[PDB]
């Protein structure tokens, strides 16, 4: 969920 | 190049204040990049390694967690190491992370190994942190120097002809190990093809064959693709990283694949551990784990 290039 | 001085200063912050920096000189770091790049190019792009060794997944600039992993598993060269990529971006201390790893590669080039992750790539690290860290703490010229070094990293490794290791996963274009060996360096990571998939792809329990990847590039692959691949190449296990897993390690396709993620407290939706896989002389696998805080 950090941003999908990836939680 | 004073390797021992560089390593000593990097290890000196063990037990220090939360996130104390180690600021090497720009000439020292350039030396680290140039000497390690030369070593990477002199060694195969598809590494052939021997057990026993320890294998680490993503570090993502969490330098103090890298130090804990070396504390738990033994600082080089007390144990042989294979890292599966993604040393930079996201974290607060990518520079200390990559500098200690490159220093260890130069000091122990036959007992310490680093694979390329999808974050060892200029277009990715321009977005996800390493560029801003280099520009803030050094300059963009040094960041280009890192990229020149990243472009020469090896892409895969096979441990004792049985454990296939890469950062991402399998490829629909990967039919022969010679295809990996034919890849020329230096090279960037392409947005498609074998090299891309080896650094980007993911296994999926809910896919049959090859599917679309939520990351917007490469593919997903199912348990049967893994099974067929191990049979065709006479392998026992695929070892990869790239995906955050809650326990730090997660097996897949009836223990035919394992995912390693070594950066704890990383994910925003759940508290993940970081795991390091110990492979003993007979290729038996155990784990050393950084539990979440
Ligand atoms: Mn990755």
């Amino acid at each position: 969920x950090l941003x999908r290039x990836x939680x | 190049l004073n390797l021992d001085s560089i390593i000593g200063r990097l290890l000196e912050v063990q037990g220090s204040r939360p996130g104390k920096n180690v600021q090497l000189t720009e000439n020292e770091i350039r030396g680290l990049c140039l000497k390690s790049r030369e070593i990477f190019l002199s060694q195969p792009i598809l590494l052939e390694l021997e057990a026993p060794l320890k294998i680490c997944g993503d570090i993502k600039g969490q330098y103090y967690d890298l130090l804990r992993l070396f504390e738990y598993g033994g600082f080089p060269p007390e144990s042989n190491y294979l890292f599966l990529g993604d040393y930079v971006d996201r974290g607060k201390q990518s520079l200390e992370t990559i500098c200690l790893l490159l220093a260890y590669k130069i000091k122990y080039p036959e007992n310490f190994f680093l694979l390329r992750g999808n974050h060892e790539c200029a277009s990715i690290n321009r977005i996800y942190g390493f560029y801003d860290e280099c520009k803030r703490r050094y300059n963009i010229k040094l960041w280009k120097t890192f990229t020149d070094c990243f472009n020469c990293l090896p892409i895969a490794a096979i441990v004792d002809e049985k454990i296939f290791c890469c950062h991402g996963g399998l490829s629909p274009d990967l039919q022969s190990m010679e295809q990996i060996r034919r890849i020329m360096r230096p090279t960037d990571v392409p947005d498609q093809g074998l090299l891309c998939d080896l650094l980007w792809s993911d296994p999926d329990k809910d896919v049959q064959g090859w599917g679309e990847n939520d990351r917007g590039v490469s593919f997903t692959f199912g348990a049967e693709v893994v099974a067929k691949f191990l049979h065709k190449h006479d392998l026992d296990l695929i070892c990869r990283a790239h995906q955050v897993v809650e326990d730090g390690y997660e097996f897949f396709a009836k223990r035919q694949l394992v995912t390693l993620f070594s950066a704890p407290n990383y994910c925003g939706e759940f508290d993940n551990a970081g795991a390091m896989m110990s492979v003993d002389e007979t290729l038996m696998c155990s784990f050393q784990i950084l539990k979440p805080a």
